[PDB]
């Protein structure tokens, strides 16, 4: 049911569908080292991806429903130069007729234009004043459905954001060639990243789109704050979803010292452009592989690893005393050699028992393979102290809402621009 | 007290530190480039029409201190009680506030 499917291969891009669409690539198109199937397009002329379709599959009908899907990553807009600068990223418009996706300050837009130059637009709008954003500089699954008889709808991560009737529109033509380049952007240092572009000759429903989201989500591999692959030996800042205005901190080194959530988080501001909350606050959490036999530095589900802690640019270890009072017992950072037989083994957990994707959670386990439990926080005399407990596991068994067993890993990225 | 107020219209400053205490002053039209302000107390000091660029404010406590019509670029406010009501009609660009002191939301 797929007509175009741009997928990475041996130092090139090919089409999975049985149509053999011609592909040509510029000399300035880049690829991520770990996840090469994600494509970076910078604001230049040579940064071009041209895909040519077959005359038998060119959209030239008036009742033909069709859908598209892709993954997109849009860096932060830093200055006023980006305001009111609607710039195009994909065109299939010829003779002022076709379909185009474009980007504006906190906006992603679908545009359809028939032979009569009638314009229909569907928009997704995300703010940039928020404390922590789910969209800024993070991967977004954008899919777009077009039913010529009812409406045209936009889906962000599988959920409905906007819909607009298109019954008035007449015959919509499409270009034989489809476009990938930043077009109409005044900013010379603005890029995007794109991943998995798919086209379908029918209107997709909620079920099929959710299935596609889940399929392309790579639920069996851990993800960081920016939606990329989690890697070992890389320093990560830590965020708790349920308490996101505090950061992990230490007070004393060793067992007598406790790691806690200290706050509040600071701010980064640019008056009228962005007023986010600082993400580079606290103590880094390096991940060290223990038993994962995989050659890649990519972290997968159910992996058994160790976690280093960077305190005054020195690397310590997570461990807790298994034998102490209660279940919600305190974790600590200790000298690497002096761990002894303290519980240090952690299991990385992304998808649940049924395989439904959720955020990163770590399960402390002992040498005997007994679950100390999920890592989270609990308040002892007004201090939000880090604890590993099986209470989270109990609520998971009861299908209850666990509180604090969900963590988020934030590496330093150029798309955020914060000063460390 | 208001009669005794001192005024310094215009001053350009290059790389240098600034730990001191000022009382009843107005600095106007200042242009400070990459200047760090460590361990200073401000009592009724106002900066007007000033430009701070790659500045650094640390351990700053201020009473009746304002930054009006000021522009901050790539500046960092570390361990300061300079809350958002002390920047009157200012413009901050790529600026960070870290570890803000505890204080009242308004002037006391
Ligand atoms: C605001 O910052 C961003 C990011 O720059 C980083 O953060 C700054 C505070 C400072 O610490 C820099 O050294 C950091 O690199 C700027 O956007 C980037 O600017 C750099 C130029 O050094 C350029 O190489 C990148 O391509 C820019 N990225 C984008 C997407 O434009 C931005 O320019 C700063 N704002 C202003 C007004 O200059
Ligand atoms: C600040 O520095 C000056 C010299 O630059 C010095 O005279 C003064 O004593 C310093 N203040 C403190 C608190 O040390
Ligand atoms: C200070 O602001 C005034 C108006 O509020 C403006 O005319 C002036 O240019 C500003 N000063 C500088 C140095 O730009």
């Amino acid at each position: 049911t797929s007509i175009l499917s741009i997928v990475y291969k041996k130092d090139d891009l090919i089409d999975l569908s049985r149509y053999g669409a011609k592909i040509n690539i510029g000399d300035r198109v880049y690829y991520d080292s770990i996840d090469k199937n994600q494509i970076k397009l910078i604001n230049l002329e040579s940064s071009t991806i041209e895909v040519i379709l077959k005359n038998a599959i060119v959209y030239n009908s008036m009742y033909e429903n069709f859908s598209t899907s892709f993954w997109i990553k849009i860096p932060k807009y830093f200055s006023k130069i980006n305001l009111n600068n609607e710039y195009t990223i994909i065109n299939c418009i010829e003779n002022n007729s076709g379909w185009k996706v474009s980007l504006n300050y906190g906006e992603i837009i679908w545009t359809l234009q028939d032979n009569k130059q009638n314009i229909q637009r569907v928009v997704f709008k995300y703010s940039q004043m928020v404390n922590i954003s789910d969209y800024i500089n993070r991967w977004i699954f954008v899919t777009i459905t077009n039913n010529r008889l009812t409406k045209s709808k936009i889906y962000i991560n599988g959920r409905l954001i906007d819909q607009k009737p298109i019954s008035n529109l007449g015959n919509i033509h499409a270009s034989n060639k489809i476009m990938f380049k930043l077009d109409g952007c005044r900013d010379p240092r603005r890029y995007i990243m794109i991943k998995y572009f798919n086209l379908f000759d029918k209107e997709l429903n909620e079920k099929e789109i959710k299935d596609l989201y889940d399929s392309q989500s790579n639920s069996g591999i851990l993800k960081d704050f920016w939606g990329n692959y989690l890697q070992y030996d890389k320093p990560y800042y830590m965020l708790n979803l349920f308490d996101p205005n505090k950061y992990v901190d230490v007070n004393n080194i060793g067992i007598r010292g406790y790691m806690y959530l200290k706050g509040p988080r600071g701010s980064v501001v640019t008056t009228n452009i962005y007023l986010n909350s600082t993400l580079y606050e606290g103590t880094k959490f390096i991940i060290k592989k223990y038993a994962s036999g995989n050659e890649d530095n990519i972290v997968r589900n159910n992996d058994r690893v160790y976690i280093n802690v960077v305190v005054k640019n020195k690397e310590y270890r997570l461990a807790t005393n298994a034998s102490q009072a209660g279940v919600e017992k305190i974790l600590s950072a200790l000298e690497i050699p002096d761990v002894g037989n303290l519980s240090q083994v952690v299991v990385m957990k992304s998808k649940d028992d049924q395989g439904i994707r959720n955020k990163c959670k770590m399960n402390l386990q002992d040498n005997n393979g007994n679950d100390i439990g999920f890592i989270g926080f609990h308040l002892y005399d007004n201090i939000a102290k880090l604890v590993a407990s099986n209470w989270y596991n109990r609520q998971v068994g009861k299908a209850s809402r666990t509180f604090g067993c969900s963590w988020e890993f934030i590496p330093v990225d150029d798309g955020w621009g914060e000063s460390s | 007290y208001a009669s005794r107020t001192k005024v310094f219209p215009g001053e350009r400053v290059e790389h240098v530190t600034f730990n001191f205490t000022l009382e009843n002053q107005i600095h106007r039209g200042g242009q400070y480039f990459n200047d760090k302000f460590i361990g200073l107390r401000l009592k009724s000091v106002s900066f007007e029409d000033s430009l701070f660029e790659e500045c650094y404010f640390e351990d700053v406590t201020s009473s009746n201190t304002f930054f009006r019509n000021c522009t901050f670029i790539n500046t960092v406010f570390y361990n300061t009680d300079l809350f958002e009501y002390k920047f009157v009609n200012s413009r901050l660009i790529n600026s960070t506030f870290l570890h803000n002191k505890e204080g009242c939301p308004l002037d006391v």
